[PDB]
């Protein structure tokens, strides 16, 4: 397209969700050049949707993949590759350095933001157009991390969440709206929300969510909501009892909607949601203590509701694998009275818990909602931590 | 390698009734079995391959059926000169596996 | 092009083939990364011809191959690569994720269709111009399947035909008839034929013909003959004595048009066949109980003389080397008077034949059509099995 | 673009770099398969930016990789790949063969220049959009040498740095302007540079400024600016104490505008500045006998002034880790005000320092202007050498 994407529609009606993509990057990597990732994400041009990931600067088999666990480092990059093929060294393209992303496209183009540096001197860099536009310093010395899924435009404006400062305390949380790769404004968070980190936003009806991770004392998720038209937010917690972080206390009977649910603290994984009235859907890990399965419940006005229990179900990685980061994203330019929307699960392998091997890597499965109630099936990442030894 | 097992070795039915062979083999071989009939001082001949399917010219009172690792043989109206060895054969996997043979004498 | 393709040309005379596509995937595989693919099959755009196959997610020397006997699993997908590239890693394209497709190209853009799931809660989702459009649960809970090779259209509506339920009996077989990815109408199996499975088909003047496989008791194939523009169809079966399923008794001397052969129970293979009048040509596997060999055979009449036999043949993989599943397609956007048949032959190596190797995969040889009698060579898939121990 | 380019902008303040491009070739390389380059460089199309260097026909892996200390065979040809991926056997394009090469773009196509051949018969041809137009035959008959970065155009006129002659002594420099690959004028080297090699240049305003290497007796770098409308140079050093070429003699407090400055003899290495009054920034080696570390320094005045010592810096590679080449780019096609200034620091890897390998080979890290004034980190090539034995 060649002009402004304006959020002009509301969701479809989520009744199931079919599969969208899935990589198989750690089965087919035993024997390809796969580069390991981690903190995956899907974000769709008007043309093609585009796995994006942040990459470790070295293939799953060579010797330089001992030591990834680590988070940050100068050989992580965001990289691009097309909708179900493994990360690639050879079908790859860099969008910018760094180890903290989030990328999006305003209709026009797209603007992609990797963050870098020493955890007291990091930058943002602004990429609008595969070129470098506005770099941002570091403001409270302490890691500046962002999103890990993508940024969503409402008539060139696109809110970005950006955190630096402790993550077992407060931080300083500031949502910026760029247009066109430049700052326009940006405030500090505003609402009951306590911490902020990682959101994974979607767009409808000239609004955009975003679903985030309390990392300092919430179960319960943030909810920020973003007008880019009048460029202010709000925000708050998820009402419910169905506590969606993890690690989690055991579900309750009534939730906490302006405060962070007690329980576990100073930990967390990113994670998404789908928030429209009865329409609500939420994802969470099936384990209460690690990154394990993966299920969407029906959770009707489970952002309001102090008492919302789930009404409707999906499993979509068993709690016998793997699962971690999950995040949102919609194809804004596919034709039709709504929006279908999509998430995708990252599914973690590797050190710490299959410490066998030296690597931490992933692969990717995402699903899209249907209005028909389709069957289930799960989806194992399925690579053998045996064969790579 | 898929091991093929006939018992009974021997056996016998007169002029006119069925006679049913047994032939088993040790993993699933998924119909994958012939059957040869070789008639006493001769080579063997074709009788049935994947379970039932007779070839050409054997007739139908010679009837195969099977599934799993069970398989089994039927003649109806023995005939006098139906007396031979009849063997079963894996046709699956190489290698092609033999079942030892059973006799039919006619009571 | 960018208008919807009409089907207004007959088939051009066949009196030989000359060889268009060979992957030599497996032989080049056996160093570089190939995957492990199944249920080949080729289509064409308005602008190029691709090989399509169902993958499985890993590579033939990776040692995930091992266990690809294995009809369907959630690592399968739908790919793409340039005819005669071999299944590779890095030019491949994902359609969608799932174990059985059918693809084709409407004129302006295209459909493709993957079906997934356990057997007993399967989806297809029919994805149009690489988007989601419409999804469709299982009717008959036992494992939905579909085409594996490419569906026709006419003025934008594409017949597809589906099978749920058993391959050993009675079965719901159902029709769909789909335009820019919605379903228009939908009719249940009717004709004189008892079961379907894996159709094959090809269109011209305005009628799409399938030549089908009957799993629970033909030798003879099943033929749908559709109208695309009515939207309905009628099913009988080849009436020649020429045996074409693959295992089949002996060819006998009359054969059935408005019933199953009787002989084989319970098994098959997929095939195709041109029915043109005294243009017909039929293929089959030489072999009568493997899938050895394939040859084209010129029979007259065939689909209704209970009488036809052979006038002219074509040996295409000799009976001393592999075969498997076969199928049609023809360049539509191809200029000229007539269209050009062509089909292509799954050439399957490994197990369970070739059992000293773990895996189960393929190469593609494909046909088409000339009017001068060519000279013909035979088509080996060509790979060792000693060289991968 | 469909024009030619005219450099109508001045520099943007540079007040600090932020991270524009990193290859990350030799640690992916050790399991991929990367080409061994050396001299590096990145130059911008209209469209594109894209990371250039000299390869060597082999892969860092294979056994051929034996013996790349060497500079010049006739197995080295100039490839273009995408900016951060690393220089793949699959990836890259090869822009012409030779071991001395220089490219850039006028705004409607690219100019790339190989030099090839014996050390007394040399050869440049000139290929002017993917065409060889002109050659040029050596004419002082010892190593026709060439840029080893980019050339820059203004107007269609291109001016390129050509030396045949000694390294160690008087050699025969020439400025050719070229326009459409075709040889409008050229010219001896005027000015007081004693010798000259592989410049690094840019353009602002009309002018095209490059900074280059004094291989016979300069510690301090010449300097030529070049009129691209008369076509005409002149040549002089930087007046700074803050020495720049590697080796050095330690810096002093009085630099030398007219002469070299003395203390190494007979060496050097490639390297470049923003020369922009008190907007100038200098590029160095950290260490004095060795290609090892790479720093940034603001020397307000530097070209004039005998007396510049820096006022602001930036630390690129650490001491402890290994730098090499540097040269100069800009995308001139870049949106906005200004030109942002950008560099890359080519990082040597392999032979003669690290000689338990036996293979030469680097990686790149570049960077681009900000005015903000942002954190620094550090940029290490990566690679540990110890696993590739
Ligand atoms: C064909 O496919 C269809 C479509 O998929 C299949 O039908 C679907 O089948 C689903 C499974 O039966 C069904 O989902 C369930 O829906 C109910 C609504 O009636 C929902 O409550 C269920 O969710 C709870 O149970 C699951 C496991 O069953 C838990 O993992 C989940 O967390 C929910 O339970 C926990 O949270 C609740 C809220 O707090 C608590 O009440 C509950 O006690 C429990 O709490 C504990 O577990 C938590 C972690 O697991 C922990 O944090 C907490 O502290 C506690 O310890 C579930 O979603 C679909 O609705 C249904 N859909 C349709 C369209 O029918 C069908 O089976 C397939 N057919 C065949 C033949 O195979
Ligand atoms: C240069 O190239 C040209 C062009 O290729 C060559 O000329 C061609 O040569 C072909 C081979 O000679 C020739 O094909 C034959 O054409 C006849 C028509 O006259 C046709 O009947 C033949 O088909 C039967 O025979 C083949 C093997 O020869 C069988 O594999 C095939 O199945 C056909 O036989 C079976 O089915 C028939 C129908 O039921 C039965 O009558 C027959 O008994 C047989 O049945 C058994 O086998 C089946 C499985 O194999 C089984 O299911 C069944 O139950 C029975 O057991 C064959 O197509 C081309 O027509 C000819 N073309 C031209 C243009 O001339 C030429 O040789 C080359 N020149 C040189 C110098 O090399
Ligand atoms: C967050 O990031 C910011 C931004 O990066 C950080 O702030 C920056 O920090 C830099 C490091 O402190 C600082 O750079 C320094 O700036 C001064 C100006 O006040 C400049 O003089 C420094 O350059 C000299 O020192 C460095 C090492 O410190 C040398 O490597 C360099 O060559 C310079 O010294 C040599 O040359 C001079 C000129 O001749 C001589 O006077 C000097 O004696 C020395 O000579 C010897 O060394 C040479 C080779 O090393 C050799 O050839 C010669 O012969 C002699 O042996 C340096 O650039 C930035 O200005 C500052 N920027 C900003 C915006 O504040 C901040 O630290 C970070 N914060 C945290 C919390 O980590
Ligand atoms: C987009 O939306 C804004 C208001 O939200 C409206 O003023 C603008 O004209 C719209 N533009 C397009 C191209 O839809
Ligand atoms: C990497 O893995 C090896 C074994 O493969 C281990 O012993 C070593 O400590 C690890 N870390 C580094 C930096 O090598
Ligand atoms: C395609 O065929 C239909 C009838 O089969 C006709 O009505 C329609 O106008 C045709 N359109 C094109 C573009 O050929
Ligand atoms: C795979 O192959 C190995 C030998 O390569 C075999 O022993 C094993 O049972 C096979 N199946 C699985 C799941 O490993
Ligand atoms: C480029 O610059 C020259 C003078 O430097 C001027 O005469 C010419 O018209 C300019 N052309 C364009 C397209 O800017
Ligand atoms: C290349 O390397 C080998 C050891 O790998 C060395 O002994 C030999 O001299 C080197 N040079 C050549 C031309 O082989
Ligand atoms: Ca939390
Ligand atoms: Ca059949
Ligand atoms: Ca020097």
């Amino acid at each position: 397209i060649r002009d402004f994407n304006n959020l002009t529609k509301g969701l479809c009606t989520i009744n199931s969700w079919h599969i969208y993509g899935k990589d198989n990057a750690v089965r087919i990597g035993e024997d390809s050049d796969v580069l390991v990732t981690r903190e995956p994400y899907v974000s769709c041009d008007p043309d093609e949707c585009r796995f994006y990931a942040l990459s470790q600067g070295t293939t799953i088999r060579g010797k330089h993949s001992n030591g990834t666990i680590h988070d940050r480092s100068q050989y992580r990059a965001l990289i691009s590759w097309p909708l179900s093929s493994p990360p690639t060294v050879y079908n790859s393209r860099v969008e910018c350095i760094g180890w903290s992303s989030t990328s999006c496209h305003d209709g026009k183009t797209r603007m992609s933001i990797c963050i870098s540096g020493p955890n007291n001197n990091a930058s943002a860099v602004i990429w609008y157009n595969r070129r470098p536009v506005t770099e941002i310093n570091t403001w409270a010395r302490n890691i500046l991390r962002t999103q890990e899924s993508e940024c969503v435009c409402h008539n060139g404006v696109c809110p970005v969440v950006f955190t630096d400062g402790s993550a077992t305390g407060p931080a300083e949380t500031r949502i910026y709206y760029f247009k066109e790769g430049k700052i326009l404004k940006w405030e500090p968070l505003a609402g009951t929300a306590k911490h902020i980190e990682e959101c994974s936003c979607y767009g409808e009806r000239a609004e955009i969510t975003c679903t985030c991770r309390d990392n300092w004392q919430g179960s319960n998720r943030p909810v920020i909501r973003i007008d880019p038209v009048a460029m202010t937010h709000t925000s708050q917690y998820i009402c419910s009892p169905v506590l969606t972080d993890n690690p989690r206390p055991n579900d309750p009977t009534v939730g906490k909607c302006n405060d962070p649910y007690p329980g576990n603290n100073n930990n967390g994984v990113k994670g998404f949601s789908y928030l429209d009235g009865v329409n609500t859907w939420l994802g969470r890990t099936i384990s209460i203590a690690s990154r394990s399965g993966y299920e969407m419940l029906k959770v009707p006005n489970a952002l309001t509701d102090d008492k919302s229990k789930p009404t409707q179900g999906q499993t979509i990685v068993l709690n016998t694998d793997w699962s971690g980061y999950s995040g949102s994203f919609m194809d804004y330019w596919a034709e039709g009275e709504c929006y279908r929307a999509c998430f995708y699960v990252e599914l973690i392998r590797g050190r710490p818990k299959e410490d066998k091997v030296w690597w931490t890597s992933n692969s990717i499965v995402s699903m899209c909602s249907s209005t028909e109630f389709l069957g289930q099936w799960d989806w194992p990442d399925g690579a053998k931590i045996e064969y790579f030894l | 390698d898929i091991v093929m097992t006939q018992s009974p070795k021997f056996m016998s039915t007169s002029v006119g009734d069925r006679v049913t062979i047994t032939c088993k083999a040790s993993q699933d071989v998924s119909t994958a079995v012939v059957w040869y009939q070789q008639k006493p001082g001769q080579s063997p001949k074709l009788l049935i391959y994947w379970a039932s399917t007779r070839h050409i010219g054997v007739p139908d009172r010679f009837a195969g059926s099977g599934s799993g690792t069970d398989y089994t043989l039927t003649i109806s109206s023995v005939q006098a000169e139906d007396l031979a060895l009849y063997y079963c054969q894996q046709h699956y996997s190489p290698p092609w596996t033999f079942g030892g043979g059973t006799k039919l004498e006619i009571k």
